[PDB]
């Protein structure tokens, strides 16, 4: 019972396993990288003439 | 235009053909991309909307 983590602690241990989600709030390099390329072939084409 | 005919024995239409370059040059500048633009030099059909 008294080896029971201190807060700061399982503080810790909670945000480094929740780093390692993969579903961040926000998107990481995987999914900026896609929303970046759907964007990139939206809309009129750039090189159509 | 002003005609003259040889009356017939039925309603008849005159088939009336002018001379126009009713020309499309097709553009495809990437994947998935087709784009046509339809051009007659005489009679046009852009209404600019």
């Amino acid at each position: 019972r008294r080896r029971f983590p201190e807060p700061a602690v399982t503080r810790a241990i909670t945000a480094r396993f929740e780093a390692e989600s993969d579903q961040q709030p926000y998107a990481g390099p995987h999914e900026t990288n896609i929303i970046t390329a759907d964007v990139v072939r939206s809309g009129p084409p750039p090189s159509a003439v | 235009i002003n005609f003259e005919l040889d009356p017939m024995d039925d309603p008849t239409y005159v088939y009336m053909l002018y001379g126009v370059f009713d020309t499309v040059r097709v553009n495809q500048p990437e994947r998935n991309v087709l784009a046509m633009a339809y051009f007659r030099t005489p009679f046009a059909t852009g209404n600019a909307v």
